[PDB]
């Protein structure tokens, strides 16, 4: 979690977000709303399933191997076989939490970047029509916010004919 | 995300995320106990508890152990010309014949459950002046003194032993496991009513190698009833060698060779049951679905099976970060 | 499991006033929205309105805007819906579901009061 | 893929802190000052004594192994012990590096972040009443008594009366 | 961790960068140009050949080992000689995949990272006299040519001289 | 490989118009400017003007301003001079360049098409 | 090891001005201030000023505003105090402390220079 969202200015997540897992809320004059980012959500998914596909699975086929468990005591035959079986149990036991450690880490630096890059798509895609109050939410200063002129939040944000800089943009009380 | 009381002139656009409720707890590099919205489990924590036999033709033990399928236990006559992929041994095998000791056992055991069958071919071998089929009280089959069925007992004719030389050479495309052995007598008055030598001498020898062995005769302690032994030795004849078994006494002569080869046969000790199902990986516990990474059933597999750790648990963060409330 | 309890049956003269209560139980009330849906024996299902139990955000059908006062009470996690001037129309099945949001459908259900208005 | 402050906007550091490892350092008409913050600190702090916990203290037990030190020379057996030592020595050498390499990367990364993140914290939190000045330095175009300092830095700034001052001091000739 | 950078904001590569792997590119009224960034690029390319270095020639000396070819079949000592060999062989193939894959990984957000601190360092260099257009380029609202794109490209940005004439344009126009 | 083949020997009359053409193969034609360079016999190089086959961005020599007009086809690949009022100083060697942008170098050259301008 | 070595003992008329020296060794002296204490011989400490090296920053107390002038030399690492019109009640030891910050507090002080102010 380096990018700062998920647990930064996002103060906490939303329960009821059913479909999708990043997504737009909103409260403008014709009442609440919300909606899921496909796109997003779509490149979480596809990363943490390449580390499924590369996890479950692909299993390699040993089929004849040494003796692990001895009945009986030898000498230098089975303490150098029960040293290379702990050897290899040790070594793949370091591998496999290494491996989860790294890649929880990196799920959770994935995660946060692509909450960071929806909230700063949104931001460049808003530009100087709306201020970012730090909650993570764009406080859009024209009207309409997100029911007729912000279903457009997919890409095709005018900017430029609801260029209301005037109204509280930059206004005197 | 405190959404303000909607003034009709401006509002908020507000984002976030999933945060599904009381998520699982996983293990980062920064933090130890970090809570997410979905994990998968990558340890198979337990087995289906029993054995099972689709892809690989599993061949159970029963109270019988590789070995004396292998030199012809009467008990073990069920496995004779059997092929297997995984030969499961069970802690109940025993021995019912005459007692034995192979001074090689983990390597003849693994040798043979390498090559993965007990196909027997019998060879006209030319015992000239000597007793075959020796029988034994302590090795009974068919409710009569018997032997092992892979193995011949030669034995004195008419107070003679003429000293044994044989040859048998392989002229077929595949390599030939010769079993044979010696026999330890109990006195020296059983070791001359046996083989009319006070002492006997085995030089089994290929092209390539020798193996010269010398009865040991003297007391031990009983099983069933016999204080003797005969202790277990294999030749292997590649093709092109010959095998020239030469003796003077005290040879527990073989019948055939085993045709060995290489492949995906393994042996297994355990004690499942067999059932069905379809699964790739066996362990002594019993088969396990390998759809998971890691493991910590056994450390003994079979097939394609995951890697033995030592963890308990291991989640992978399936899902994003758990932010509640 | 998610729960939402409500009333059996309420005896309720016309002309009075009646306050139906949701009781929610096995999920957290703030994070979910609680809706109303009437049922007459003769007609479809009508959405009444809808509640956001995190800071009491009210929004109700046109139809019944002076009918219907939705409110909630988050100590005891049950959501209450004040009926006034009741009349022989709004006789009929009253069902208390729980959605996710607002334009988010609804996933649970209650059992449904029915409310005869009758003398 | 570090952030660009530890070394790159935030110039050339400070040394000052004898406290705390980030924190903030101002300028206003009462006088300069410094001051630490103990957000991003304990994170910072948290996640490195996390990363020490993993290591340090943590030792498996080793009791009967295999010799490892030959006096005689032999055949088979000394080769395939000294083989297997040799083995498990490199291999324990190269997780080694790997280990110490890969978290040598995260935690300067980590300091990376959690330098940039309180910056971005700051960026929201002063609105449109400061700006960047690439140094890493923010121009605040109001004037205070402190307080406004003293209210940056735990959390508790608002825009307040210094919002239409502020961007008449912005937005002048 | 990634910036959304090389495939965010940034929608293509440019086919004709022919020096340096990051650059500018400008639109004025003396016509089109375009030029690379040294530092930027010396960056990752130090990085990738620093990867490179510890890759590349570092070559352990194994003159006397263990038989890993047998052609007769001896049992308990060639079962575990294989058996070590072939544990060798697949601990090395994990470290091999996994260290190819984190360079890998490590090399994207690296060069991702770049791309987005240099377009974040040009972004402060030009306060109030650019806005994020949100495709990479910027909407330099002043009557910028070949010396002022050349100071921007060049770190003596001024930002102050052109402040004016950027707020009008930026505001009003 | 890349290449940038032209036409061997145009004969026009003088007072007329020609065509020039420069087919590009073997590379991405968007991605990559084409230049254009003049060389008289008796002179050096002379650069004409320069064109960006993504959106056909002009811009020319002072001296070649009303000589020559530069036009990319992007489905077959080509580049065109649309050359007027043909004089007896205009017979020279004309050169199409691949540079990459404005101000790079010119990567790959053409083969030279010779343009006689005489009767 | 880290120090302030300063000038034992002057002995200055009253009514005459006087430069006290600090010299600063084991450490970068200009990223760390230089403050100014000054103890009476029944009093206790008072602060007199703070200087940041790097820029010569000043701001002293409201009782020695006219007294103190704090200069500091980055080539030598010697921070001096220009007091001005010495009296009777100006005879005291000074003190000089590195310090991280304005608020950080002195972490190394130096030996002291008594200014036995008479005649
Ligand atoms: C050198 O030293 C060894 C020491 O190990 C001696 O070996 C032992 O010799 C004795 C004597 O021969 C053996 O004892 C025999 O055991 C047989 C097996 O016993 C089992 O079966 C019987 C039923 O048959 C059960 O009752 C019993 O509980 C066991 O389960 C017995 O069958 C033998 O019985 C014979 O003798 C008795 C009289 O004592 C008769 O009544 C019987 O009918 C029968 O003829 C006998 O008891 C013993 O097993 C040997 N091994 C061990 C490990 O002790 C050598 O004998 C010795 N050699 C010399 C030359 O001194
Ligand atoms: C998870 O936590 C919730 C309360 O937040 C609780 O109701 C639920 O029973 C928990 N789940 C389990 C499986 O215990
Ligand atoms: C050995 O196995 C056979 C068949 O599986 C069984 O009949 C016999 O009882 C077993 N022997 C013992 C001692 O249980
Ligand atoms: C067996 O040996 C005898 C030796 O007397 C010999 O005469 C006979 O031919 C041999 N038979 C075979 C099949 O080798
Ligand atoms: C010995 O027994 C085998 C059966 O395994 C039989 O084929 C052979 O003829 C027998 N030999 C003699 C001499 O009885
Ligand atoms: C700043 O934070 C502190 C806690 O460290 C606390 O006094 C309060 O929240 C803020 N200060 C003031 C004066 O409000
Ligand atoms: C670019 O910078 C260099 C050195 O920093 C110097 O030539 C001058 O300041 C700048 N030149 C131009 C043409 O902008």
């Amino acid at each position: 979690g380096i990018f700062g969202a998920i647990a930064g200015f996002i103060e906490n997540g939303w329960e009821g977000m059913v479909d999708g897992w990043y997504g737009f809320r909103h409260q403008n004059s014709e009442g609440r709303g919300q909606a899921a980012d496909l796109k997003s959500t779509q490149a979480a998914i596809d990363c943490i399933n390449g580390k499924l596909n590369r996890l479950i699975g692909k299993t390699n086929e040993k089929f004849h191997q040494i003796e692990k468990e001895f009945s009986e005591v030898e000498g230098r035959i089975q303490d150098l076989e029960k040293y290379v079986e702990d050897t290899k149990i040790d070594l793949w036991s370091y591998n496999a939490e290494l491996l989860v450690a790294l890649e929880n880490q990196h799920t959770i630096d994935l995660t946060d970047s692509e909450m960071n890059k929806l909230f700063e798509k949104t931001k460049k895609q808003l530009r100087e029509n709306a201020e970012d109050m730090g909650n993570g939410c764009f406080k859009i200063y024209h009207k309409c916010d997100n029911a007729c002129i912000g279903s457009i939040r997919n890409g095709t944000y005018d900017h430029d004919v609801y260029r209301d800089e005037a109204l509280n943009n930059r206004f005197q009380i | 995300q405190k959404l303000p009381g909607n003034d009709n002139s401006t509002a908020t656009l507000c984002l976030g995320h999933h945060a599904v409720p009381n998520g699982t707890i996983v293990k980062t590099i920064c933090n130890d106990q970090i809570e997410v919205t979905n994990a998968t489990e990558l340890v198979q924590n337990s087995s289906i508890g029993e054995i099972c036999d689709s892809p690989h033709q599993i061949l159970d033990g029963e109270n019988c152990t590789l070995i004396d399928a292998l030199l012809g236990d009467p008990q073990c006559d069920g496995f004779q010309n059997k092929k297997w992929d995984l030969f499961v041994e069970r802690s109940k095998a025993y021995s019912n014949c005459y007692p034995y000791d192979v001074p090689d056992y983990a390597s003849l055991r693994s040798l043979v459950a390498s090559s993965g069958t007990l196909e027997f071919n019998n060879e006209s071998f030319n015992w000239t002046g000597v007793t075959q089929n020796g029988t034994s009280s302590a090795c009974i089959r068919r409710s009569n003194n018997s032997f092992f069925s892979r193995l011949n007992w030669l034995t004195q004719l008419n107070f003679k032993y003429p000293a044994l030389n044989v040859t048998m050479p392989n002229n077929e495309q595949f390599d030939k496991l010769y079993i044979w052995g010696v026999h330890h007598p109990v006195t020296d008055k059983d070791q001359i009513f046996l083989y009319a030598q006070s002492s006997g001498r085995i030089t089994v020898s290929t092209k390539r190698s020798q193996q010269a062995v010398i009865p040991n005769i003297g007391y031990r302690p009983r099983i069933r009833n016999i204080p003797s032994r005969i202790s277990i030795y294999w030749t292997i004849v590649k093709p092109g060698d010959i095998l020239l078994i030469n003796s003077t006494g005290n040879l527990i002569a073989p019948r055939g060779y085993f045709k060995i080869r290489s492949g995906k046969s393994s042996i297994m000790r355990s004690d499942a049951p067999i059932g069905k199902c379809n699964s790739e990986c066996i362990t002594p516990n019993g088969s396990i679905p390998n759809d998971k990474p890691f493991q910590n059933v056994n450390r003994i597999t079979y097939g394609a099976c995951p890697r033995y750790v030592k963890q308990s648990t291991l989640k992978l963060a399936t899902g994003m970060r758990n932010v509640p409330e | 499991q998610v729960q939402l309890q409500q009333s059996g049956t309420d005896l309720v003269m016309p002309g009075a006033s009646v306050k139906l209560s949701c009781k929610a139980s096995g999920y957290t009330f703030i994070s979910w929205w609680i809706h109303w849906v009437k049922q007459r024996p003769g007609q479809g299902l009508e959405w009444i309105g809808e509640i956001d139990p995190s800071d009491s955000y009210t929004s109700y059908n046109q139809k019944f805007k002076g009918k219907a006062t939705l409110t909630v009470d988050k100590s005891s996690s049950t959501a209450y819906m004040q009926l006034s001037s009741l009349t022989s129309e709004d006789s009929a099945v009253y069902y208390c579901a729980r959605s996710g949001y607002s334009n988010y459908p609804f996933d649970y259900w209650g059992q449904g009061t029915t409310l005869p208005v009758s003398s």
